């Protein structure tokens, strides 16, 4: 049969057959209950409206998502997430199909040891497999080298890999992704006098993010120009009207990117974290590394974010060595892809952790051979 | 009676119309707004194409 | 590896700008022309409409006007 | 006498408002076509511009 | 208002059976204006408006500009000494403090109800007024169905007829054991 390749992520679960092109079911994963009391008698109204049904009352509703960092806080509303998103977007039992869920890495071990047992216990599944979300992004491109800097949105890793061997030592794990970018537009709007406030509104604040915002080439430059002419304030109109205009607030909320100190963290960018990873990597990969970089995740989609990582990474690099950055345009769904592709594998078809296999070990059988 | 019976006749028949003319007035003006975030939509992805040409 | 890139890449590389190009072709075909003859028949009509309105109007002013 | 009254005066209020309804009727039928054909003489560049895409 | 303001042609109106009387004169005459200002310059000028009308007597008598004066109080409650906003005003003070996401359904379903909402062409003024206040890309509608006075007892029937409802009754035995207080409790 064919397997199910889930990818539960932390902002939009992205699931589909294996071996397709792209995800067949995508959706925001929020889990949002009534807050009001609710007077027309027989409307037919449920207790908790999950994935894409409560981005159209979220009027109502107060979203909530499972996910905060990776991590999962809240199990039961993923469960609910997960047995939506088996019933009512694929419509599969999943009695007759294998799954191959993605974790970040440096994840707790609790976490991945009860999302393996929650899939063979409550659903019940043939044989499951969890997979780091940065090996897919890396079978993706199509290469077998490369150092993928995967920005999701709930956190932002860089693995590197060299002809197949992973570096377990140089992986650096950073906590800012698009979420904390959300935040701090949704703090700086304030400056203008906008205020959103109900965790409806952080939706329309990503919108505004995802469709205004941009990564400017020279922060210095841009941040001067836009103090004296008006060729950057772009409108948007609000789900009500009252249409809004955004300033030098376009390239000051994805610029935290490059520089964490803005939301107070103290670590440094994605601009030299990638460069501190190669650095630990060993003398004689660090060309292929260099040439070979490659992004992934949705929040490396900002318009003009290939080139101003180029040029910082240029600029700590030596002279020497060239400097590539892979952007496909299918970055969004990348690791997806890859984990199609990597289900699809005649090779891996001997890895998948087998129910029996568990029954004889428990849950901690993840972390044995069976990675 | 006769002034009475034709008068109602004529009134029915006008509000019968005016029902008619507000459900037609409706319908267009869905038809009409959704033409409108149409060329909205259209204006600004054009703007927004612009903006990618000066990217690149 | 590396030899599916040009078998994935290729294809959509030609295959998918014509397809898009043919579909603009059709759709603005399809929608413009057909679109703005059909305002011009409504508007005619509405004019037509609005002579029958204003005759009627005129006549039973004209009777009721006592 | 009350009730033809009543009918007549009602009536002609409801003359009066279809009369109106008519004139939004139109114009609104009016601005609707003249918004259509401009978006189609937008549609009509954009065609223009699909022909010089034929350059592919 | 209006037996207040009858009193500047000369018609008294005192006794709380003469309200009555006022109140039939209301229904049948009074209208709101869709422009309030020109309005009153029209009936300032022509004599177009005065209807007439008879007592329960005879002695009839004619209302001038009153007729669209007395239900003007409605969107200007500073007319019989009111502070607040008029109902074209607190519509549009309700909607906006409901949440961002609600206000085009909001909006595009405002519904008219009740007796007073029965005033010939009341449905097109708040629409102007409201269409004023709102922001410009929103439609505006209003639904104003012909039988607006008993709307609350059909809908009445209507929730009393439903099956769902059917356990929702306060019953009797109930009442015996929490008292009259039973009905703030979940038996709202
Ligand atoms: N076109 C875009 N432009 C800018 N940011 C985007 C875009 N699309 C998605 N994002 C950001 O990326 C996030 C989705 O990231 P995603 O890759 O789905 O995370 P995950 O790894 O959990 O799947 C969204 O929350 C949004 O903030
Ligand atoms: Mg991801």
């Amino acid at each position: 049969t064919t397997a199910l390749v889930c990818d539960n992520g932390s902002g939009l679960v992205k699931a589909g057959f294996a071996g397709d092109d792209a995800p067949r079911a995508v959706f925001p994963s929020i889990v949002g209950r009534p807050r009001h009391q609710g007077v027309m008698v027989g409307m037919g109204q449920k207790d908790s409206y999950v994935g894409d049904e409560a981005q159209s009352k979220r009027g109502i509703l107060t979203l909530k998502y499972p996910i905060e960092h990776g991590i999962i806080t809240n199990w039961d509303d993923m469960e609910k997430i997960w047995h939506h998103t088996f019933y009512n977007e694929l419509r599969v039992a999943p009695e007759e199909h294998p799954t191959l869920l993605t974790e970040a890495p440096l994840n707790p071990k609790a976490n991945r040891e009860k999302m393996t047992q929650i899939m063979f216990e409550t659903f019940n599944v043939p044989a499951m497999y969890v997979a780091i979300q940065a090996v897919l992004s890396l079978y993706a491109s199509g290469r077998t080298t490369g150092i993928v800097l995967d920005s999701g949105d709930g956190v932002t890793h860089n693995v590197p890999i060299y002809e197949g061997y992973a570096l377990p030592h140089a992986i650096m794990r950073l906590d800012l992704a698009g979420r904390d970018l959300t935040d701090y537009l949704m703090k700086i709007l304030t400056e203008r006098g906008y205020s959103f406030v109900t965790t409806a509104e952080r939706e329309i604040v990503r919108d505004i993010k995802e469709k205004l915002c941009y990564v400017a080439l020279d922060f210095e430059n841009e941040m001067a120009t836009a103090a004296s002419s008006s060729s950057l304030e772009k409108s948007y109109e609000l789900p009500d009207g009252q249409v809004i205009t955004i300033g030098n607030e376009r390239f000051r909320c994805p610029e935290t990117l490059f520089q964490p100190s803005f939301i107070g963290m103290e670590s440094a960018g994605i601009h030299e974290t990638t460069y501190n990873s190669i650095m630990k990597c060993d003398i004689d990969i660090r060309k292929d590394l260099y040439a070979n970089n490659v992004l992934s995740g949705g929040t490396t989609m900002y318009p003009g974010i290939a080139d101003r990582m180029q040029k910082e990474i240029t600029a700590l690099a030596p002279s020497t060595m060239k400097i590539k950055i892979i952007a496909p345009p299918e970055r969004k769904y990348s690791v997806w892809i890859g984990g199609s592709i990597l289900a699809s594998l005649s090779t891996f078809q001997q890895m998948w952790i087998s129910k029996q296999e568990y029954d004889e070990a428990g849950p901690s059988i993840v972390h044995r051979k069976c990675f | 009676s006769d002034k009475l019976k034709e008068a109602e006749t004529r009134a029915e028949f006008a509000e019968r119309s005016v029902t008619k003319l507000e459900k037609s007035i409706d319908d267009l003006e869905d038809e009409l707004y959704a033409q409108k975030l149409k060329y909205k939509a259209i204006s600004e992805e054009l703007d927004h194409a612009l903006n990618d040409m000066t990217s690149i | 590896d590396f030899d599916d890139i040009h078998r994935k890449r290729m294809e959509k590389d030609l295959n998918e700008l014509q397809a898009l190009i043919e579909a603009h072709f059709e759709n603005r075909k399809k929608e413009e022309e057909e679109l703005v003859s059909l305002k011009d028949r409504i508007e005619r009509r509405r004019a037509e409409r609005a002579e029958q309105q204003r005759i009627r109007n005129e006549r039973e002013k004209e009777r009721q006007n006592r």
